């Protein structure tokens, strides 16, 4: 398996963020700790 | 993309009713997580705090999650730990939440695509204040007298305001009794007040200064006719001190009196943003908790209004004191500055592009393309051959027509037809029956400066053309192809009659469509490549195998002083698990000529995509994955990185003549180790079972002639073939296969847009449910993976 | 300014308007002392046909110094032939692919030197090729004009061969004049 | 034993296989490298298998017997438990490291 091109099925994957962002540079009023959450409300394993 | 296998209680997936709580902090830096409460044993440190950091979660079909980042925008169900504040408070007064895709090339709504360009920035929110340098601004002493007067004036608008407000003079400030000890004449002030109105107006008089602005004394007879405010009895307080400021409600403020002092509030904001923050101050929402949480910290133009009117109602007051006394200021025209603007960089521009086995050879063919976003965008067809790291039509490759300008481009640029707006359609034809290429604008054609309405003719046909366009910084646009001549707007104004069919007509399916990605990709050097060339040297009874780089184009007017990123076709992988010689060897010899301060050498693993005119070895990707015990105690540390070199400048510090730097792996314990003429130097790097890694060389050209790879031996070393191959890997004959060549990374890349989407769906569920994100349709798609490139 | 307008809701005197538009196109073209006239005195007045053409962009990089009488004329900006240009998508306009096929019969015809007589005569024996309206191959063009009032008397054979011959003319003679123009 | 187990998704803990059940688990076998060599699931048909039987190579069978019911885990079968010196020929190299992410279905 390293001489002939490999195939395989692949489920696609998607990232989603919110529209915060956060940076760290000096002379900036930004603050440094930060913290979120994430509920998840239901999970399919092995739907394809 | 490698897992560390965390310690947790209750370990599992990520199932239904799962709570994952993220924390960051910028200042170690650390990233650390917790499930259901519960603390996972296990931490991400070290890494590069450039850039803005995000939260962001990564799902395929069949997921319903829910961000909660507090406030209104999600309840927290957990008490986040002490110090970290949640994530709303990041967003701007201006600002309204909302859930985006973290990369976007399209956007589709109600079945009608939008093609996108590049955002060149996010939401910053760093301050980071430049208030203007008055350090050097000096003071004339002619002007002081006059500053000493508007300080004391200052100082009266300060008294007279503690009688309005209520507050009352008394030997200690009581805040409840409105006392303070300062409601004294300024005489009898305090000499830390004193010193602070004689320091403040000092610093207002240098950021005049500064500004350019000439300050001249014409009115010697005004300060004869201001006068006072005869204040009654109720505002003096109990020491006998009755505030007197100055009547300033005659005076009048011209337009370039009224800008000054709206630069002057700029300003003091900006300093006083500058003091906050050095005190530790931080900007926050809404909030002005003592724990240094100020929501004011922000640039001035987010600024609240009445609040820029706090502090520009005291700079007018300044601004009508001077003038009051004759001090007329006069500040120079900013024209002076003679401004520019930059080139946005060819990698920064995407390109859109049917493929190329539509190209047409014949016939006569319509298609349209909406401008929604009036600027920086170019339309017509390319040859196949066509490529994406050159700007449409500066080559023989595309003829294309560029609206914001309205010029056409074809090895080139004219002038032709008129600019577009915002909502215009360009329906370009072609006719290859004659070889003519036409353009209209809102369904009239655009004609060239002699009156023809062939934007383009006479043209070989060659393999043939397909629609192309090029979108710029911020730019959207909408090609439509004909699926469905209806949907064409102008096609029967100007197009259907004259004999031009729809591009995509008499199709079942859509056509497919590639785009251009800035993704850096390692390809192999050409026998054309216009900076350099390998040639390749045989091995004989003393000499290795060699291939030689050298600079084709280096001393004449053609020279390019840029960096060189240059990788070996094959890697040396390393074994699955780690504990006849299992150790491989290469070695690098940069000829005279070339500074080896300018040369780093080393190895790379197959996931570097960097690019850049300047390499550093400090600015790195790099990241340290911690894992501790029950009671957080750390058993484990991995480090990981994609670039493990070292660089000729320090050799030559620990060391004209060709310098020889050997690079050795051994591969049952994956430890890297480099030596430079003999002596074994103390850079070693460590890397995890099942790495792959490429021999690299990252160099700034000084010289014609660089530097060669010597794929040769040493004891108790393989040569890097019998690493490579496992048909040599009992010949201890060095070689150099044909296999084995020189690349080096090209920065831009056609990539084909997918025929389907995963149909995301974003939502604001309550003020405590936080923001829903739910993916339910399943998508694939059959991937060829190339094995030794990973 | 009213191409636009006429094209969405047609009417009888943009018809009218083409058709003499053609005429006058066509006893130019085949006329001799039409165009030398027209020449002469496009040339001695110093007309820029320019400004009635595009005057409704490297200016500040462009120095002129030649500038010759000859040049001040051209078969391109004729205004004989600028109006016709610009009247035809109002002749074409609602052409179904029976009628483009009619068009096309009558342009060869026309290529054969033949006169109007002839080709109406032509366009009544081929009066079968209406059927490819019905085609399949070209069923995308079914609904182009479904917007358009496609309002109009019941079918009529000899109007719709002199509408056809007429447009087939007009196109004819524009092509053919253009030809030489091309390098 | 030579194999190793991982949790994934936890069982009931207390159901586990005996002798003469048939064990109903849907499973995807990979090589150490991540070149994945089968899996039940892409043929929608789960694989059965009777203990103390040696139908199975040792390690996947040993593994199963460990899991519990309704319980997805990681089992890494070394080269000893499964196959060795002579493996699949074509699909399995020799002395090579199996990765099995085994669901234990059913007990039926």
């Amino acid at each position: 398996r390293n001489l002939l091109l490999q195939t395989r099925l692949i489920n696609d994957v998607t990232s989603i963020r919110p529209n915060i962002f956060l940076g760290v540079a000096e002379g900036s009023a930004q603050y440094k700790k930060w913290y979120f959450e994430l509920i998840i409300d239901q999970v399919d394993p092995f739907l394809t | 993309r490698i897992p560390r296998a965390v310690a947790s209680i209750n370990l599992h997936l990520l199932r239904s009713d799962d709570v994952v709580s993220c924390c960051l902090d910028l200042g170690v830096p650390s990233i650390s997580f917790r499930i259901n409460g519960q603390p996972v044993q296990g931490m991400f440190e070290n890494f590069n705090t450039d850039g803005l950091f995000f939260p962001v979660v990564s799902f395929s079909a069949g997921v319903k999650v829910r961000f909660l980042t507090g406030g209104r925008h999600g309840e927290f169900k957990f008490l986040p730990p002490s110090g970290y504040a949640p994530c709303y408070e990041a967003l701007l007064p201006k600002e309204k939440m909302r859930l985006e895709p973290v990369k976007e090339y399209k956007r589709d709504a109600e079945g009608i695509r939008d093609l996108l360009g590049t955002t060149q920035s996010l939401s910053q929110a760093s301050f980071i204040p430049c208030p203007i340098d008055t350090s050097q601004v000096v003071l004339p002493p002619h002007l002081e007298k006059i500053r000493d007067r508007l300080a004391e004036n200052i100082h009266e608008l300060w008294g007279m305001n503690k009688i309005e407000l209520g507050w009352t003079f008394g030997k200690i400030r009581d805040d409840n009794k409105r006392q303070h000890p300062c409601l004294v004449e300024f005489s009898k002030l305090p000499e830390t007040e004193k010193n602070y109105n004689l320091q403040m107006s000092t610093e207002t008089l240098k950021t005049l200064l500064a500004l350019g602005c000439h300050i001249a004394h014409v009115n010697p007879a005004a300060e004869e006719d201001l006068k006072k405010v005869k204040l009654p009895k109720n505002y003096m307080m109990s020491n006998g001190y009755k505030p007197a400021p100055l009547d300033l409600s005659d005076v009048k403020l011209l337009p370039p009196q009224e800008v000054l002092v709206d630069k002057l509030a700029e300003n003091a904001h900006n300093v006083w943003a500058k003091d906050r923050i050095k005190q530790g101050w931080t900007y926050g929402i809404q909030q002005d908790l003592k724990n240094k949480r100020n929501p004011r910290l922000v640039p001035y133009a987010l600024l609240d209004e009445r609040t820029k009117k706090s502090n520009r109602d005291s700079l007018r007051e300044a601004v009508r004191t001077f003038v009051g006394y004759g001090y007329n200021i006069e500040p120079s025209d900013q024209e002076l500055a003679d401004p520019a603007v930059e080139k946005v960089s060819i990698d920064k521009i995407r390109f859109f592009r049917v493929e190329w086995s539509y190209a047409v050879r014949s016939g006569k063919w319509y298609f349209e393309f909406e401008v929604v976003t009036g600027g920086d965008m170019r339309v017509g067809w390319a040859r196949p051959g066509c490529r994406p790291d050159i700007e449409l039509g500066a080559d023989d490759q595309a003829f294309v027509f560029e609206g914001s300008r309205g010029q056409r481009w074809h090895q080139g640029s004219g002038y032709f037809g008129r600019t577009w707006q915002p909502g215009d359609v360009v329906g370009c034809m072609i006719n290859l029956d004659d070889a003519s290429m036409i353009f209209t604008l809102n369904g009239e054609l655009l004609i060239t400066n002699k009156g023809s309405e062939l934007a383009f003719a006479d043209y070989e046909i060659e393999n043939g053309f397909v629609p192309i366009c090029s979108l710029g910084l911020s730019q959207i646009g909408r090609m439509n192809l004909g699926m469905d001549a209806s949907t064409f707007k102008f096609y029967t104004m100007c197009g259907l009659q004259e004999g031009f069919e729809p591009f995509a007509v008499n199709m079942n399916r859509d056509v497919a469509m590639w785009f251009s990605k800035r993704l850096p990709t390692f390809v192999n050097v050409p026998k054309d490549h216009p900076h350099i060339e390998v040639v390749r040297i045989d091995g004989t009874m003393d000499s290795p195998p060699c291939l030689k780089v050298t600079h084709k184009t280096f001393g004449t007017q053609n020279s390019n002083a840029s960096m060189i990123y240059c990788r070996l076709s094959m890697p040396v992988e390393c074994h699955s698990s780690f504990s006849t010689t299992t150790q491989c060897y290469y070695a690098i010899r940069i000829f005279a000529g070339q500074d080896p301060s300018c040369v780093w050498v080393g190895w790379v693993t197959p996931d570097y995509h960097l690019y850049s005119e300047k390499f550093d070895l400090n600015k790195n990707c790099t990241v340290t994955v911690t894992l501790g015990d029950e009671r957080g105690r750390v058993h484990e540390s991995v480090k990981r990185s994609n670039c493990y070199m070292v660089w000729g400048g320090d050799i030559v510090a620990t060391s004209n003549v060709d310098l020889e730097i050997g690079c050795l792996v051994d591969l049952a314990m994956g430890m890297l180790s480099f030596s430079a003429n003999g002596r074994e130097l103390g850079t070693c790097y460590q890397v995890e079972p099942n790495t792959k890694v490429f021999p690299a060389v990252f160099l700034q050209p000084t010289s014609t002639a660089l530097f060669q790879f010597e794929l040769g031996k040493l004891k108790n070393a393989m040569p890097l073939s019998a690493a490579i191959f496992k048909s040599e890997e009992k010949n201890p004959v060095p070689q150099c296969p044909p296999r084995l060549d020189v690349q080096t990374i090209q920065p831009v890349l056609w990539s084909r847009m997918p025929s389907s989407f995963l149909k995301v769906e974003t939502e604001r569920v309550s003020e405590r449910h936080g923001w829903a994100v739910q993916c339910l349709e399943p998508l694939q798609m059959m991937a060829l993976h190339i094995p030794e490139e990973n | 300014n009213n191409r636009s307008n006429w094209l969405k809701s047609p009417s009888a005197d943009s018809d009218q308007l083409f058709r003499m538009v053609a005429e006058v196109f066509i006893l130019w073209c085949k006329s001799h002392n039409f165009k030398r006239e027209e020449q002469n005195f496009v040339i001695q007045n110093e007309i820029n046909n320019l400004a009635f053409l595009t005057g409704d962009g490297g200016q500040d990089q462009e120095r002129k110094k030649t500038k010759r009488r000859g040049d001040l004329y051209s078969i391109q900006t004729s205004l004989i032939v600028a109006a016709l240009k610009k009247m035809l998508p109002i002749g074409l306009n609602m052409c179904t692919p029976g009628d483009q096929e009619l068009i096309s019969l009558a342009k060869s015809r026309y290529s054969y030197r033949d006169t109007d007589e002839e080709v109406k005569e032509h366009l009544r024996n081929n009066l079968h090729l209406q059927e490819k309206s019905d085609d399949p191959a070209v069923k995308w063009q079914l609904n182009l004009y479904k917007d358009v009032l496609k309002s109009e008397e019941p079918f009529n054979a000899e109007k719709t061969i002199e509408r056809v011959q007429r447009i087939s003319a007009a196109v004819f003679h524009l092509e053919q004049v253009e030809q030489p123009l091309r390098s | 034993a030579g194999v190793e187990i991982e949790t994934i998704s936890p069982g009931d803990g207390r159901t586990f296989p005996k002798k003469g059940q048939t064990c109903v688990v849907h499973y995807t076998g990979m090589l150490q490298n991540g070149k994945k060599f089968d899996s039940s699931r892409d043929r929608n048909k789960p694989f059965k298998f009777r203990i103390g039987k040696q139908e199975v190579i040792k390690g996947f069978e040993e593994g199963a017997a460990q899991m519990s019911l309704g319980q997805r885990a990681k089992l890494t079968c070394t080269p000893d438990v499964a196959y060795g010196a002579t493996g699949h020929p074509g699909v399995i190299p020799p002395n090579a490291t199996l990765i099995f992410d085994v669901e234990l279905l059913n007990l039926e």
